């Protein structure tokens, strides 16, 4: 009996809970599907005795996974978070919706990828459909949460002549006004939002801080959005997408310099 | 370095498990040493940061005060998946590098790239993972840089093959790698009262009790037969023989109070505090007996 093989079995028995359902309800030797492999069979009928500690075991498993549902939500959309539990939603029973989804899915460490399949999932659940300004809020923790993931092992672009775009900033174009939410947070969720869209930069002061949301132009949405590729060796100014073919100074200058200031370009250095 | 050897007593403290709850009836200056959960200041292995950095301004204000020890749960130290791929190499051990550690402690489960099921799955007592376990646990601790014991588990179902007793395995298994260990006392009375034939006496006499660095005191409860090793009730007196036992016949360099979560820490619990008094009365007598046998 190899520790890796009763281990394979626990972590089989654990994501299939209609596996679950047959040795809780079958105590009996055949009873329970003789379909688990002679090998399984063997680390079961050693189980066979003490059977409620293995109903024990799991449940924990269980009441583990709701719980790290909400830590998962906590890391990576704690707005989002404040504004589902002012609008008194049931996240135990969209926890449970969520990992049986998942066939009870152990994520782990993974806390970003957690959180982007669990922001994922609330954006189709119809309690939420009827609130708009939070889908709309929890699109944006979704950026957040990509901006993280985006620098486990970015693409490193040497310092060149063209106009960069570094990954430690995100823009996201909004729906609705989120900077009132933003800049009070005891209305989170509470409140009404307008309908007008907003440009809100995730960024990073440094690559060990708590990442910031901040407002900027149109202009400056612009800016960054036209530096996808780096095609800017004063192209940029002649890509503003045949809108205009001009060329200017500090009106467009001072935009680029708050954008370094930032994190979210680099200057052609 | 090459070799690590065991730190000189360094005295008691708490666990400093509960971050709100355990800072406001601070007592005095005698707790000199506290211990930090790694798993709790640790940061998403998908995505660039070590440390949470909400608690990197909380270790500045205690690393300074106090002496801050490291434990790692949920490290899945003790696995098959690659070591270098584990959560321990990747965020733990810069951890307790970062924290100034001393040591660090490690609880003995199973862990796959996975937590929450860490528990519940003792190290299957066999020589053929005491061969595997060890050379991990040795190459582990190279990359700590600091000695690294084991905490002993409290169970009610030893893993399926187990070909010797947990006292033999544990002392098969410093002795090849050449770690240390962490004696949490209590789970070694739970396992004596909820296991068939669990020798309290033979456990006591087989291990390398010069080998424990840290000691844990704690006390569960249980009403009607089902969960123990809640880590809430007063610390029991069958474990306070143990405490004064151990003292009379080894010399660690440390022993910590493990208490409960903050909120439930299983699926029925409660989570009034009102006894504060409790745990001071707790650390007072843990401390005059350190003192008794202090060398
Ligand atoms: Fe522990
Ligand atoms: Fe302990
Ligand atoms: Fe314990």
């Amino acid at each position: 009996m190899e520790a890796e093989q009763v281990w394979k079995l626990w972590r089989r028995v654990l994501r299939d809970e209609r596996l679950q359902a047959q040795l809780f309800s079958a105590t009996d030797a055949t009873h329970w599907l003789s379909g688990f492999s002679e090998s399984e069979s063997k680390i079961l009928s050693v189980y066979a005795q003490q059977f409620d500690r293995v109903k024990w075991f799991v449940e924990n498993y269980q009441f583990r996974l709701v719980n790290s549902f909400l830590n998962a939500l906590e890391t990576g959309a704690p707005l989002s978070l404040r504004a589902l539990l002012h609008i008194n939603v049931d996240l135990n029973a969209q926890s449970k919706a969520f990992l049986r989804d998942r066939q009870w899915r152990d994520y782990g460490p993974q806390v970003y990828t957690y959180c982007e399949d669990v922001l994922g999932f609330l954006a189709e659940a119809d309690e939420l459909q009827g609130y708009p300004e939070i889908l709309d809020l929890m699109r944006l923790e979704r950026e957040s949460v990509r901006l993280y993931r985006g620098l486990v092992d970015p693409e490193s672009l040497p310092a060149d002549n063209r106009y960069q775009r570094t990954s430690m900033a995100r823009l996201y174009e909004t729906r609705f006004a989120l900077s009132g939410w933003l800049r009070q947070k005891d209305q989170l969720g509470l409140t009404r939002l307008p309908e007008s869209t907003e440009h809100v930069l995730i960024y990073l002061p440094t690559l060990q801080a708590r990442h910031k949301f901040t407002l900027i132009n149109a202009q400056a949405a612009r800016l960054y959005n036209c530096l996808e590729q780096p095609q800017s060796a004063a192209g940029l100014f002649m890509l503003i997408n045949s809108d205009s073919a001009s060329v200017p100074g500090s009106a467009d200058l001072a935009l680029l310099d708050r954008l370094e200031q930032l994190n979210a370009i680099r200057k052609p250095l | 370095m090459p070799d690590f050897v065991k730190p000189a007593p360094i005295g008691v403290g708490i666990q400093y498990n509960p971050e709100i709850l355990d800072w406001f009836p601070f007592e005095d200056i005698q707790v000199d040493i506290l211990e930090i959960l790694l798993d709790n200041i640790m940061a998403p292995m998908d995505g660039p940061q070590i440390i949470k950095p909400s608690a990197q301004a909380m270790i500045e204000r205690l690393g300074q005060k106090f002496t801050l020890l490291a434990h790692s749960n949920y490290g899945c130290d003790f696995g098959f998946s690659a070591l270098e791929e584990t959560a321990a190499v990747q965020r733990h051990v810069p951890l307790a590098k970062m924290l100034n550690s001393p040591w660090v402690a490690n609880h003995c489960f199973y862990g796959d790239q996975s937590w929450l099921d860490i528990w519940s799955s003792p190290i299957q007592f066999s020589a053929a993972e005491v061969a595997r376990c060890a050379d991990r646990a040795q190459s582990l601790q190279t990359l700590y840089g600091m000695p690294l014991a084991h905490e002993n588990a409290a169970y009610y179902l030893e893993c399926p093959g187990a070909e010797m007793r947990e006292a033999e395995f544990l002392a098969r298994l410093v002795q090849r790698s050449g770690t240390f260990l962490h004696l949490d006392l209590h789970n070694i009375y739970t396992n004596h009262l909820n296991l068939k034939g669990f020798d309290l006496k033979d456990y006591m006499d087989t291990l390398p009790l010069d080998k424990v660095i840290s000691v844990h005191l704690a006390g569960g409860s249980w009403h009607g037969g089902l969960y123990h090793d809640w880590h809430d009730a007063c610390v029991p007196e069958p474990v306070w023989d143990l405490y004064e036992d151990l003292l009379s016949r080894a010399q660690p360099s440390a022993v910590i109070l493990e208490y409960q979560g903050q909120a439930h820490h299983a699926q029925t619990r409660i989570m009034d505090a009102s006894d504060e008094s409790m745990i001071v009365r707790d650390v007072q007598r843990a401390q005059a007996i350190w003192s008794r046998y202090n060398r």
